[PDB]
């Protein structure tokens, strides 16, 4: 419903999915081989039954496609600061889907209109879906030819021979955590002949 | 030999000490560890005053806080300070003469600046800048030839700004017009010696300009470009063939008459 | 993991690891756990050595059976004790300025006063 749907949910409509009682079928997405940049480590065949995160708290953040490559030790921006901090621990799968391609449509895409910048940050025990519009100046024009007035919605530039080269990549974090809760499946095992 | 009176200031060594996670002051280091040390931790930073930081000038990594001190003068005799990245506008003073010296600084960004005089002639022998921010920038007037031995021009980020006009025939060496937009200006006059020998363009931008309909200056341009008017397209949801339509005369085309 | 040069004294620091009966030794140090004591009891206690106490304000009351300990150092900066006992026989003099917030102070024993002239001004502020 989610990773084949035609018109996807932007990055402002994006949903969490809670996963309980629901083993992910890794050796499907994870072999499809669809995707020649498989650079996701942290999975292992004899270590693959016990991924049974009872519960999965995975984190998501946002940075651009050219800018993915360019992190190193000892240094800061605020792309980072605004969204979510990276540690140490960026090691991880790389989930990234190509749907760029499949939203494509005649006469132009100038709806798809991305915020890169968010006013808070995704907090711990709270659940926000929120549509909050933050902008960069204090006096509004609103459109008329002015002074001390500045647009934020950036033009696409969604040329028909443009670059490929703008493709995002977004990483989560799965970390194992055995606290005082139960658990009932962990994984299935194949029948044999 | 033992070293002492690091710390002056009693609050002060307590801030270093809870900052840096030093458990006392009898701890050694060495010059050759410090030097490879690219990260430094110190949270939740009371930096108060900066007296006492003049005699470690062999740091690679700083950190500066000050939410009342408007009067930063003192940066003049500071040497080792790089690492400014803060956003706060209220720093209502702007210091004079802080580009003279900062040349060993690794990364600094600043925005929303209100400098009300910014000095003309920045590029003038300062070459070896590779990634270049144009950003907040007021230079009304330029040099003329400022930029002639700069053919180099790859990279460049001219938006966010309050740029108001240029100056006749500024690109005019520049025969690589690749990748620039020009919405929410104010522009007033197009370069000129532009369109001489750019008649292997394969790139034209004429969206959101108003293009003057004297004859005989940009006629045929605006013929050719009205005969293809089915592949231009507009940001409001109007009427696209009524959008061409020159200001004032009202007058059918067959009927005008080109003086001259 | 085990530092030298560290601690200089070792009757105290030995006291102070018996006299509470741990449970073992495997268990973790800190400073605000191990400071929660603010009047030491120590029979013939001759700690010297508080320079920089900057860090240690919770104490208040230091008892000192040390005779030898003639130095000022111990009342340059130690402006927040409420009792006082000490057998310096020689004590000729009292530091000044330490009374710009002494206001906590109950009960005090002088003996021994060979003062014989008295400074202007000395109680005025004791209300």
């Amino acid at each position: 419903e989610v990773f084949n749907a035609t018109r996807f949910a932007s990055v402002y409509a994006w949903n969490r999915k809670r996963i309980s009682n629901c083993v992910a079928d890794y050796s499907v997405l994870y072999n499809s081989a669809s995707f020649s940049t498989f650079k996701c480590y942290g999975v292992s065949p004899t270590k693959l039954n016990d991924l049974c995160f009872t519960n999965v708290y995975a984190d998501s953040f946002v940075i651009r496609g050219d800018e993915v490559r360019q992190i190193a030790p000892g240094q800061t921006g605020k792309i980072a600061d605004y969204n979510y901090k990276l540690p140490d621990d960026f090691t991880g799968c790389v989930i990234a889907w190509n749907s760029n391609n499949l939203d494509s449509k005649v006469g132009g895409n100038y709806n798809y209109l991305y915020r890169l910048f968010r006013k808070s940050n995704l907090k711990p025990f709270e659940r926000d879906i929120s549509t909050e519009i933050y902008q960069a100046g204090s006096t509004p024009c609103n459109g008329v030819e002015g002074f001390n007035c500045y647009f934020p919605l950036q033009s696409y530039g969604f040329q028909p021979t443009n670059g490929v080269g703008y493709q995002p990549y977004r990483v989560v974090v799965l970390s194992f955590e055995l606290l005082h809760a139960p658990a009932t499946v962990c994984g299935p095992k194949k029948s044999t002949n | 030999t033992p070293i002492k009176q690091i710390f002056p200031d009693d609050a002060f060594a307590e801030t270093i000490k809870a900052n840096l996670k030093k458990k006392s002051v009898t701890d050694a280091v060495t010059q050759n560890e410090l030097n490879s040390i690219d990260q430094i931790y110190a949270p939740d930073s009371d930096i108060k005053s900066v007296q006492g930081i003049q005699y470690l000038p062999n740091v690679r990594s700083l950190k500066l806080r000050s939410n009342k001190l408007h009067d930063i003068s003192a940066l003049k005799e500071l040497t080792n300070l790089t690492f400014l990245f803060l956003n706060l506008n209220q720093l209502q003073s702007l210091p004079n003469g802080v580009f003279d010296k900062l040349t060993n600084l690794k990364e600094l960004v600043l925005v929303e600046n209100q400098l009300q005089s910014l000095p003309d002639g920045v590029f003038d022998k300062l070459t070896n800048l590779t990634l270049l921010h144009l950003m907040v920038n007021q230079l009304q007037s330029l040099p003329k030839g400022v930029f002639d031995k700069l053919t180099n021009l790859t990279e460049l980020d001219l938006s966010y700004n309050q740029l108001q006009s240029l100056p006749e025939g500024v690109f005019d060496k520049l025969t690589q017009l690749k990748d620039l937009r020009l919405y929410q200006n104010q522009l007033k006059s197009v370069p000129d010696g532009v369109f001489d020998r750019l008649t292997s363009l394969q790139y034209i931008w004429l969206h959101d300009n108003p293009w003057d309909c004297t004859c005989p200056g940009i006629r045929y341009l605006s013929e050719w470009i009205n005969k293809h008017s089915g592949v231009v397209r507009s940001f409001i949801p109007l009427w696209a063939p009524d959008s061409a339509k020159c200001s004032g005369s009202g007058k059918p085309v067959r009927s005008i008459i080109c003086p001259t």
